[PDB]
């Protein structure tokens, strides 16, 4: 289930409003319908009243008001391990090479603390 | 007719259970580069040390009319409006 | 009365009954803890709002708590009672002694004297120190900046002066500390009652570990001192440890205080809040105040808004160079950039007039020639070029002079120069009596006669 | 202060009272929404950043006396702006809207002393023929000016104070 709506669009800045007591922490990953193809957002701000602010992962054209968002709870996950060895891959770790699924074992979250 | 309505006010905010935050207690209303919004806090004092969730801190920099300013002695990611 | 509404660095708001709305410059005071604050009101905004800043720190303070308006601006202690004495910028005893045996208090915001009211003289006064009354000398009465750059020798100058002027003049004295270091506020005041002069020195101290409040009323603590010295028909003088932190805390407030900023960010009124302070310090026809300004450049950049708007208020201005400095030459005084009002035919006379505007014209050729030398080396100047050079780097080595302040640095003991003899040693030097000397006889010498002595052990 | 943007709320609200023919009903109607507007709970409730409609059907919860079909939506109007604080004013402007509608001013007058019905008649009978309007007077006679009387209406005055013309020769200074 969906549970965002956008509610601003300014280039490469979306802004998504949810309800009161789902308001997605900073760093995650949102989701959206650009039509044909699902488009990934990464969660730079949380404003006042449950509008988030947010950068496009991809091209940000034919984005409506009003469009549902699906708020996957964590930061964005890419495949790790010996299986990406030799494959190209997008910063969203899917693979840009014509070469197929990776055959993932683990996906880890991009964004963590230091040693 | 004006103290009449000014009570009966006082009777429907009961009613329907509209009250306060307590004083020393707060919620987060807004987060952004580490930089944290308080609404509450009537009793904060300017440099006070907040406790948030977790068991960390943040110092209040500007006490605002209807909020204090805040900034997180720690990673502020995981901080969320409403706590 | 009042409740606070809003704390935010060093200003805090205040909200009052609309019938009782204190006026601007009032002082407020409210219990902060164990402590009792007074805010000074600066705006009136709308609503029974008024907005104000802190004499003191800001921190513990809650809204909600209960402001009491006093009903007049912060007034401090004036007169004899003052002198001897450290106090704060609210006019509190700041030694452990006791409370100060006032008469009467002053506010410290004042009208400046009238255009009538004014004095004009011309009476030299002498300082130990060959550049300073060779190339920018000063009257009684006059005002005096020394401009430098971080460690260029602001102070050390400022404690020559009040050594040579300040006890051979036999009235009473003000030193305002305004933003500077305190280690050397303690150091001056022992000295002073070491030397048993301290009873002629009135002391007002707000040093740069003080909120910003304290930094920028204290300079007016310090002239409605001298005020009433000057106002009671004394001749005064006011030393002002660093006129530049007036204004910094100036800025420090003014985004807080809600004023668009201007220029390199410094607030827009900077020049009526430097101008007002400058005014009051004038020698008027009941009375005089003769005063001496350090004034910091910072990164030195002279022409920095705040250093550049300091230059139209002074009679005499000293500009002191890092490049000198790191030379070792001192004082590092630059003489093609210290200049005064004083350096006029018809008062200084005719033979110091034109020895100064000698070594002005020898020395700005000599700046010239530095950038063919720089490449080529002196062997392609002509003859006459290298008899300028030969000349300017004796001129600049004989205007260095050892200072009895400073033996704890240098070691080799100080020297007091009569105008006499430094008018005639750069004269004879430019005459070229003394073309035979090497530089280093003309380096850290009194007088002329002691560089001869010092060139026959070279 | 809100007095800006009280303007395009008040002036709405008129006109649609006007084409409704309810001016009264609805002043009675803003007065209430003024009034709990100013509750303490509710204050601090209408500071906190709740989102608009979360705030609205919680205002329009505390007033039964409003309205619904067309005072609940011009609280949802102002919520979804944030402009509930600005009630107070937008009733002081549909007020004053109203009375220039009815071409009707208040006057104050203020004198050392009580007048009589024949001066105040007089005041009253000029000030329709300055203003081309009915006016309504009151007086707020005063302790200070000694003799004389001033007349305000709107923000023009006219003077004849004993206090004025001591002040108005001092001046000849
Ligand atoms: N005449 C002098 N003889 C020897 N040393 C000097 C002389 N003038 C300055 N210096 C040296 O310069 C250093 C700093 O000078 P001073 O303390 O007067 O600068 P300052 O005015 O305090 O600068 P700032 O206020 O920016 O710190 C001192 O070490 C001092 O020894
Ligand atoms: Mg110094």
């Amino acid at each position: 289930m969906a549970t965002g709506k956008i509610v601003q669009v300014i280039g490469a800045v979306v802004d998504v409003e949810f309800p009161q007591d789902a308001v997605p922490r900073v760093y995650d990953a949102l989701e959206v319908q650009n039509g044909n193809e699902r488009l990934v957002l990464e969660v730079q701000q949380q404003l006042g009243g449950g509008i988030v602010r947010t950068i496009a992962m991809g091209s940000s054209d034919g984005l409506r008001r009003g469009l549902d968002v699906k708020d996957l709870e964590h930061p964005i996950e890419v495949p790790v391990g010996k299986a990406t060895l030799g494959r190209i891959m997008n910063v969203l770790g899917e693979p840009v090479d014509m070469k197929g699924e990776i055959g993932e074992e683990e996906r880890w979250a991009i964004h963590r603390a230091a040693p | 007719n004006s103290t009449e309505i000014s009570e009966l006010i006082k009777q429907r905010i009961a009613q329907f259970n509209v009250v306060s935050e307590a004083h020393n207690e707060g919620t987060i209303v807004s987060v952004s580069d580490g930089v944290i919004r308080i609404h509450g806090l009537a009793d904060a004092m300017q440099g006070e040390m907040i406790s948030l969730p977790g068991n960390r801190y943040a110092i209040a920099l500007n006490l605002e009319r209807d909020s204090v300013g805040a900034v997180v002695m720690g990673p502020y990611a995981d901080l969320a409006e409403g706590m | 009365t009042g409740k606070i509404v809003q704390v935010i660095g060093a200003v805090v708001d205040v909200e009052f009954p609309q019938d009782a709305v204190p006026r601007v410059y009032d002082a407020l005071e409210v219990q902060n803890g164990n402590e009792r604050l007074v805010l000074e009101v600066q705006q009136q905004l709308g609503g029974g709002i008024v907005r104000t800043i802190a004499m003191g720190s800001s921190d513990g303070l809650r809204r909600g708590l209960d402001v009491k308006d006093l009903e007049h601006p912060i007034e401090v202690p004036v007169g004899k009672a003052t002198l001897g004495r450290i106090m704060n910028v609210l006019g509190e005893p700041v030694d452990m002694k006791g409370e100060i045996g006032e008469e009467e208090r002053w506010a410290i915001h004042r009208a400046a004297p009238s255009y009538e009211e004014l004095s004009n003289s011309q009476e030299l006064l002498e300082t130990g120190i060959k550049v300073i009354d060779l190339m920018a000398p000063f009257a009684k009465g006059g005002k005096v900046g020394l401009f430098g750059g971080a460690g260029v020798g602001k102070t050390v100058n400022m404690m020559e002066l009040i050594r040579n002027i300040a006890i051979e003049h036999s009235g009473y004295s003000v030193f305002a500390g305004v933003g500077e270091r305190t280690r050397e506020g303690n150091d001056f005041y022992h000295e002073m009652t070491d030397s048993n002069v301290i009873d002629k020195v009135s002391l007002v101290y707000g040093q740069m570990n003080e909120p910003p409040g304290n930094r920028l009323r204290v300079a007016l603590t310090g002239l409605t001192m001298a005020e009433k010295f000057r106002d009671e028909g004394r001749d005064v003088l006011l030393f002002v440890d660093n006129i530049y932190r007036y204004t910094l805390a100036g800025t420090e407030v003014s985004a807080l205080l809600g004023r668009m900023p201007s220029a390199v960010g410094y607030q827009p009124t900077l020049a009526e809040e430097m101008g007002v302070l400058q005014e009051r310090i004038t020698s008027t026809k009941t009375g005089s105040i003769t005063s001496v300004q350090a004034v910091y450049v910072p990164a030195d950049d002279l022409t920095d808004p705040s250093p550049a708007t300091t230059f139209a208020h002074l009679d005499a201005t000293v500009v002191l160079s890092r490049q000198i400095a790191s030379l070792g030459i001192y004082p590092a005084v630059d003489p093609l950039d210290s200049t005064s009002r004083q350096l006029d035919p018809l008062v200084v006379g005719q033979e110091h007039y034109d020895t100064a505007r000698g070594v002005q014209s020898i020395l700005q050729r000599y700046q010239e020639l530095k950038d063919i030398i720089a490449i080529l080396g002196m062997d392609e100047l002509s003859e006459e070029d290298k008899l300028v050079v030969a000349r300017a780097r004796k001129i600049q080595r004989f205007l260095s002079q050892p200072f009895f302040v400073a033996e704890v640095f240098t070691g080799s003991p100080g020297k007091y120069v009569s105008l006499k003899d430094t008018i005639r040693g750069f004269k004879g030097i430019m005459e070229g009596e003394y073309d035979h000397l090497p530089e280093q006889a003309f380096y850290m010498v009194g007088s002329i006669e002691e560089a001869v002595e010092k060139a026959k052990k070279l | 202060e809100f007095i800006t943007v009280a303007r395009p709320y008040a002036k709405a609200a008129f006109d649609f009272a006007v084409e409704h023919q309810s001016v009264e009903r609805w002043q009675d109607m803003l007065a209430f929404a003024a009034e709990v507007t100013k509750n303490e709970q509710m204050a601090e409730l209408l500071s906190g950043a709740l989102a608009p409609e979360t705030l609205a059907e919680s205002f329009i919860a505390v007033a039964g006396e409003q309205l619904d079909e067309n005072g609940q939506n011009l609280i949802r109007v102002m919520a979804e702006n944030g402009r509930l604080n600005a009630l107070p004013d937008v009733l002081e402007q549909f007020i004053h809207l109203r009375a220039v509608s009815e071409a009707t001013a208040e006057v104050d007058v203020i004198s050392a002393a009580a007048l009589s019905e024949q001066q105040l008649a007089k005041i009253s009978a000029a000030m329709e023929k300055r203003l081309s309007r009915k006016v309504k007077l009151n007086a707020k006679i005063d302790k200070s000016v000694m003799a004389g009387v001033i007349i305000r209406a709107g923000d023009m005055v006219i003077d004849g104070s004993v206090r004025g013309r001591l002040e108005r020769l001092a001046d000849v200074l």
